[PDB]
């Protein structure tokens, strides 16, 4: 079976400039398992991102989390880029701090 | 602790 | 309340790129505590929760040896299924397994399970009686027959009722400060304009533990569960969880709607309005 991933980007705490936080990219409901997930800061790959919380649901689709510590500023932007077989083009989801 | 799985 | 010990295992082949990738991740309730990944420099079972520092080196050596054994068994399994299904060695395939046990607040067994899937579809599973198997197709029926001749159901049941239960209790005891805690949700509502004189109201619930929670929107005392939009509860990167739920209301009557948050860390549910 083939299922396109749902990509969700969010921080641990409501964003406040100058205060330590955690940025998350949760990729879910996908199949097959092969996947590439990258977190980006101002268009550049963030080094040493932590991958965790891999599991599957009752219908066997995969779930996994990518996260990193960060301190937001008024100018910095963040996003999550994903490559999977269900999509011809890579998909990027941007962090919307006013969501 | 984990299990030692049986072959299919 | 009740607690669980679960292991999610997967093996995925990659023709032309070497051996299949094998990963095993263990969870106590909804938090990761151990993991083994064959793509690591020097594959070893590793702790993923701080309280696992309480196990000695013998624990890690034994879990690692079993994981390496499982890695090789699943590698063979991938080949076997190519035969059962008459498939070629050129494509990638996936085997998935979920194993676990759940106990009540008193530590006694409530249920046990072990279910397999091949390429995202049910393959074989242990029935609730913990004595018989149910097979989804004729290939799994071959596996069923092998397992019955080998006395597999008896071995597995012994594990689920014994080992699984005993170690889950031990983990709950060692990591009590983490596993038996309660972090109350912090909520707030955001507002977003839309065309046609309508507005999107979104209710957020943050920093809570455990993961179970209920978020609803109300109007005139009724529950708008039918019109709501939401996401599955998700991990926030520090051991806590997050969730949101929204509804579209006409501009001007936002004060008529309310968000309700129910969680064990909330003696009385929260009620919010924009
Ligand atoms: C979590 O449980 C501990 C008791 O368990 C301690 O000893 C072993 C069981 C082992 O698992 C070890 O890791 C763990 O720390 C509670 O601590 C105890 O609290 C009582 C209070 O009556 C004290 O009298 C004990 O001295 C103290 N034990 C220790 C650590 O010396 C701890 O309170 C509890 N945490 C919470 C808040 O739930
Ligand atoms: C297996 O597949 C081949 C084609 O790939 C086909 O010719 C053959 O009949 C199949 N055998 C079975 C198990 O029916």
């Amino acid at each position: 079976i083939q299922k396109t991933p749902q990509i969700q980007v969010y921080s641990r705490h409501p964003p406040e400039n100058g205060k330590p936080n955690i940025l998350n990219c949760y990729v879910t409901q996908f199949h097959p398992p092969h996947i590439e997930i990258q977190m980006l800061k101002n268009g550049k790959k963030i080094p040493k991102v932590e991958m965790s919380d891999m599991s599957f649901s009752k219908d066997w689709s995969f779930y996994i989390l990518a996260h990193t510590e960060f301190t937001p500023t008024e100018t910095d932007t963040y996003a999550c880029r994903v490559k999977h077989d269900s999509m011809a083009e890579p998909k990027t989801v941007y962090w919307d701090r006013d969501m | 602790r984990g299990y030692v799985y049986q072959g299919l | 309340g009740p607690h669980s010990l679960r292991y999610f295992v997967t093996a995925v082949s990659r023709p032309g790129l070497g051996e299949p990738r094998f990963i095993s991740v263990g969870y106590v309730d909804n938090t990761e505590f151990v993991r083994f990944d064959s793509d690591a420099e020097n594959p070893r079972y590793e702790p993923r929760a701080r309280w696992m520092e309480q196990e000695g080196p013998e624990y890690w050596e034994r879990e690692t040896q079993k994981a390496k054994g499982n890695e090789q068994s699943f590698r063979v399994d991938l080949r076997t299924l190519l035969g059962y299904y008459n498939q070629s060695k050129g494509g990638s395939h996936t085997i998935q397994v979920i194993s676990g046990c759940e106990v009540g607040s008193d530590g006694r067994l409530l249920r046990g399970y072990q279910q397999y899937a091949y390429d995202g579809c049910d393959y074989i599973a242990l029935n609730e009686d913990l004595k018989t198997w149910t097979a989804a197709d004729m290939a799994a029926l071959i596996t069923k027959h092998k397992w019955e001749q080998a006395g597999e159901a008896e071995r597995l049941r012994a594990y689920l009722e014994g080992t699984c239960v005993e170690w889950l209790r031990r983990y709950l005891k060692n990591g009590n400060a983490t596993l038996l805690r309660t972090d109350s949700p912090k909520a707030h509502v955001t507002h977003h304009s839309r065309p046609e004189d309508k507005v999107t109201l979104r209710c957020w619930a943050l920093g809570f533990y455990p993961a179970d929670i209920t978020l609803t929107w109300q109007l005139n005392g009724e529950e708008l569960i039918q019109d709501m939009e939401l996401v599955e509860t998700r991990p926030a990167g520090d051991g806590t969880f997050q969730k949101w739920a929204s509804v579209v209301v006409p501009l001007g009557k936002e004060q008529y709607y309310t968000c309700h948050v129910y969680h064990q860390g909330l003696p009385e549910p929260l009620t919010l309005r924009w």
